[PDB]
């Protein structure tokens, strides 16, 4: 749920959604 | 003929090569409907072979029967 | 907002053309937007041919930071560009759908490498007919596809070195030479064609000699 | 005309037998606009498949026509208008040289009159919601020097909006300048401006167009 | 503080300006100082190939070690075409002529970025080059580097079985150059030694491991 | 057992003359398939809801999904037409209506179309605002989108995008209609909840796009595939605007 916790995930090869449930075609940072 | 190594060398080739895995689509639409019958069927007749005994025979050859019958409509 | 809605609306192409160019890659985390990418899928469809290049150029950019707003869109608009090429039967539609084509190829790599065979089909066939314009571009644009797919041009090399040689050797009219000769060069730097043409072509060195005193 | 679907297996060979006796400027045109309309009303649907190949014949009918009074255009216009949605992967290449029609001011009045109809007409089975600012401009410039194409283009332009919903409201006073200009009063064109400017409801403006005609063919 | 001193007019000083910008990452600068070297060879270039191919050769060699730089800056940009140029670089090897002098500069342009122990099968035919020559000395300080330790300061020590081909190309050339007696019993223990070592290789799906330490023991 | 005791439920679908009783009524051999149909789909989708279901029916070898999409592949308008209600059940994804036209069967999974409960007797305002508007929580973890996009991942891993793309060209028009609405509706939810690595390549369609720009198949393939992406952009415009 926080950008920490998917870098930390990504080490270990797990992705995660990157975006929050505001906009509907939310823009790939 | 009350020959039981005769059957065991009719229905083995088939038990053979429905071990080494199906390939296509229609092989393994019916390992899916018969594959766990055709299995226990040999496991009895396995049975049977080991300790000679008749009662071990004939639920393996209920379990062929049912085979057959489903197969033959 | 503002911007696009006057480059949008207003009659003289010239300040459409201004503000469609000044739109530059400072502005791309800011027009990636909604409303932003929809105002700019109204200046795809513009009636002179400029401002629908730079607004597919603007559009074949942005693809990549938001694409599922821009992906349907890029592929209707990639399926009408390869119906202008092949069905229409007219040198001017055909040599802007060309240039068009090369812009989205140029703008978007990512996206058409896995369309690398039918386009490369149409613009083979295209080569194959039996203005110098279309020819620099195609050649242009072969050269953009032949850089961003590596090692899968490789099938077609051949027919390309054939064709090339022939626009660069026996020149019968005065075509563009420095567009065939980096188009040349760009496909042996991606495929890997390093020693096999100098004997399947045994004039290439000649003419690549004699391009110096001449 | 007997054989309504029946023609597809032989439809292929017919189209190659147009495209070798269509010479451009000869009598043979019309009895071939005529063979496209009955192959028309004939497929019915189907006639896509055969249509990229009369494609290009028809664009050397739209710029190269030296025929009195431009009669062969009306006549190819007149073709057009009975494709109804079988020109929805075609309209890029089509919809150009209709446009380039009227607003040519050296074209004869007829001729832009039909372009005017048929893309008026044409809204009715296809989405004409990305070819907007294609339509837009040449429309206002076909109103601010043409004092007899008036009401024919302002029919159009309610034709086009009707179909765009909020989409429109950004042309809106880029086309009042014209209209004040030459006071020039359309009443459909009110009606849909006042709705669009000034809300009507919320589930009416910005809708799919052919999810309205689907709507009201029932 | 060598460099500044060249005169930057002439192709070397363009040449060396443009490697030293590549060294500290100026993908900008270095690519017009090899763009200016260029036209500062050509002219060179075309002064000498007008009387024959093998007189404008060496201007030709110097043309193809400019031109490599380019595949430098691809291989510090692009990392998924690494390999690939990896692979037509020793694909353009195999054209040149064998000779040392300008085999010893090319391979100096493209040790900017590929190190001897990543790309080892372009620098054991460097080393075989280099041993039939004449030029021993320079074959044995390459195979040397390439093995990781110099095996002629510890005589009675085994050499280092890892890297096959490079311990069996240093036997090579112990035999060769001095020692005939010593290089034999080398190549027995690398005999016993490699063959026991394929046993405990049960090799599943990498089939292409086995074959060449067949081909190398034959 | 391994491969043949959990995979006999879906062995409805996948044998095409499939007998379960040895011994039935032959009066009765169309009701008794359907009622066969109806009983392993249920069984389908109740075993994609628990954890042992899916790890044992998506096992990397020769497993039990890959049996469901590749028989999807193969023109039986009798299996196929039943495959579809099983795709849209497990995805929680309502269904269209039977019928030909894109136009018609779009219209029918609109968000905000009338239901029962929205008249006054009933829910007059409050359950229509239920459905319409949207919830007020936006990073919430929602563990429902944790559970669609395992699921969905899986599915797409065993190649369930380029089976869709073979209903959709070469069958009927009434299947055609209903696999595009399950490849948009898949699409949709790719770019909503799945990571961005798993979604950047999905909305290219090479297999559809390859199969629009390829001038050398018959023209009907490539029609019909020009018509099914015009009608993914259709639906992706129908998804952007939003209930209304
Ligand atoms: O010169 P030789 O002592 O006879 O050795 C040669 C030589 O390889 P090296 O010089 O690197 O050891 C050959 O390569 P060239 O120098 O002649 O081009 C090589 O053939 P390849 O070109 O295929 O590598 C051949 O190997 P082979 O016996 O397979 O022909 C190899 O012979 P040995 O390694 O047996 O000495």
């Amino acid at each position: 749920k926080t950008k920490q916790g998917c870098d930390i995930l990504k080490c270990h090869n797990w992705d995660a959604v990157r975006h929050s449930r505001k906009h509907l075609w939310p823009v790939v940072p | 003929e009350r020959n039981v190594k005769g059957m065991f060398e009719v229905l083995e080739p088939l038990h053979a090569m429905m071990e080494r895995g199906p390939q296509t689509l229609k092989e393994t639409s019916f390992n899916q409907a018969y594959g766990r019958d055709l299995m226990e069927a040999q496991e009895w007749c396995r049975k049977y072979m080991k300790s000679g005994n008749v009662k071990d025979l004939t639920q393996a050859w209920d379990l062929y029967y049912h085979v057959f019958r489903r197969i033959s409509k | 907002s503002k911007l696009l809605v006057v480059g949008i609306t207003d009659p003289d192409p010239d300040i459409r053309y201004c503000v469609l160019a000044s739109l530059d890659e400072r502005f791309d985390a800011h027009l990636a937007q909604a409303e932003n990418l929809q105002a700019l899928f109204v200046a795809l469809n513009d009636q002179v041919f400029e401002i629908r290049e730079l607004a597919i150029c603007t559009v074949g950019r942005l693809s990549s930071m938001n694409p599922a707003f821009v992906m349907p869109f890029l592929r209707k608009m990639l399926i009408q560009i390869l119906t202008e090429l092949e069905h229409s039967g007219i040198g001017r539609i055909k040599e802007q759908s060309a240039r068009m084509l090369g812009h989205l190829v140029s703008n978007a790599p990512r996206l058409i490498r896995p369309y690398m065979e039918p386009i490369l089909k149409a613009l083979i066939l295209k080569l194959k007919d039996p203005n110098p314009g279309v020819i620099n571009n195609v050649l242009a644009t072969i050269g953009e596809l032949a850089q961003v797919s590596g090692l899968e041009m490789r099938k077609w090399v051949d027919e390309l070195f054939i064709i090339i040689m022939d626009m660069l050797q026996d020149s019968s009219l005065l075509a563009k030479r420095q567009v065939a000769l980096w188009t040349l060069g760009q496909l042996v730097a991606s495929t890997g064609y390093v020693v096999e043409p100098y004997r399947k072509y045994p004039t290439l060195l000649e003419v690549l000699l004699n391009f110096l005193k001449t | 005309s007997f054989v309504k679907s029946h023609i597809r297996p032989y439809m292929d060979e017919i189209v190659t037998l147009m495209r070798e006796f269509w010479v451009m400027n000869t009598s043979i045109q019309s009895t071939i606009i005529l063979l496209i309309e009955q192959i028309v009303v004939a497929l019915g649907g189907e006639f896509k498949l055969y249509l990229p190949q009369l494609i290009p014949h028809m664009l050397r009918v739209f710029m190269h026509d030296n025929s009195p009074g431009r009669i062969v255009s009306i006549k190819l216009l007149a073709a057009i208008q009975l494709f109804g949605a079988n020109l929805d992967d075609y309209l890029h290449l089509l919809l150009p040289p209709i446009v380039k029609l009227f607003d040519a001011p050296e074209a004869p009045l007829p001729s832009r009159k039909a372009a005017l109809e048929t893309v008026d007409r044409l809204t009715e089975s296809l989405d004409f919601t990305d070819y907007a600012s294609r339509i837009i401009h040449p429309i206002v410039r076909t109103l601010d020097q043409s004092p007899e194409l008036r009401s024919t283009a302002m029919d159009t332009l309610s034709s086009l909006v009707f179909q765009l919903g909020k989409k429109y409201q950004i042309f809106i006073p880029m086309v009042n300048k014209v209209l004040v200009r030459h006071r020039i009063n359309h009443q459909r064109y009110d009606v849909l401006i006042c709705r669009i400017v000034k809300g009507y409801t919320l589930a009416d403006e910005e809708e799919d167009p052919l999810i309205y005609q689907h709507r009201m063919l029932r | 503080e060598y460099t500044c001193m060249i005169p930057r007019d002439t192709h070397d000083g363009a040449f060396y300006r443009a490697v030293l910008a590549l060294h500290q990452d100026l993908f900008s600068l270095a690519q017009q100082c090899i763009d200016k070297a260029r036209d500062l060879l050509d002219a060179e270039l075309t002064a000498m190939a007008g009387e024959s191919y093998s007189r404008a050769y060496g201007a030709m060699v110097s043309c193809h070690m400019l031109s490599e730089l380019e595949e430098v800056i691809q291989y510090k940009l692009v990392p998924e075409r690494r390999e690939i140029i990896r692979q037509i670089w020793w694909e353009r090897l195999q054209g040149c002529q064998r000779i040392v002098e300008d085999w010893q500069k090319i391979l100096m342009v493209r040790s900017l970025v590929v190190s001897p122990h990543e790309d080892m099968r372009t620098w054991l035919k460097y080393a075989s080059l280099c041993g039939k020559s004449g030029r021993l000395a320079l074959a044995h300080k390459t195979l040397v580097l390439l093995l990781g330790v110099d095996p002629s300061r510890q005589l009675d020590h085994p050499l280092p079985t890892v890297h096959p081909q490079v311990t069996y190309a240093y036997m090579k050339n112990m035999w060769k150059s001095a020692r005939k007696i010593d290089a034999f019993q080398h190549m027995q223990h690398f005999v016993q030694t490699m063959q026991q070592q394929a046993q405990h290789a049960i090799a599943t799906e990498d089939q292409q491991h086995k074959q060449e330490l067949h081909k190398l023991m034959a | 057992r391994a491969d043949v005791e959990l995979e006999r439920i879906l062995a409805p679908y996948t044998d095409f003359h499939y007998r379960h009783s040895p011994d039935t009524a032959e009066g009765q051999l169309k009701e008794d398939r359907e009622a066969r149909f109806l009983a392993s789909k249920m069984g389908i989708i109740a075993t994609f809801r628990s954890w042992a279901g899916i790890i044992n029916l998506c096992k990397p070898g020769n497993s039990g999904i890959q049996s469901l999409i590749g028989v999807l592949c193969i023109p039986n308008m009798e299996i196929r037409r039943g495959l579809l209600e099983v795709l849209y059940d497990i995805f929680r994804l309502p269904l269209p209506v039977v019928t030909e036209e894109f136009i018609e069967a779009l219209l029918s999974v609109d968000p905000g179309r009338f239901q029962d409960s929205w008249r006054l007797s009933d829910g007059f305002v409050a359950a229509e605002a239920k459905t319409i508007l949207p919830h007020r929580a936006r990073s919430r973890p929602d563990l429902m989108d944790n559970y669609l996009a395992l699921i969905l991942s899986a599915f797409i891993r065993n190649g369930l995008l380029e089976g869709l793309v073979e209903v959709i060209t070469n069958s009927d028009d009434h299947i055609s209609v209903r696999a595009t609405i399950l490849l948009g509706e898949l699409l949709h939810m790719a770019n909503t909840i799945l990571p961005h690595s798993h979604s950047h390549h999905l909305h290219c369609l090479p297999t559809l796009m390859n199969m629009a720009a390829s001038f050398d198949i018959p023209k009907e393939k490539r029609l019909r595939a020009s018509a099914a992406l015009n009608c993914l952009k259709r639906f992706h415009e129908m998804k952007k605007r939003g209930p209304k």
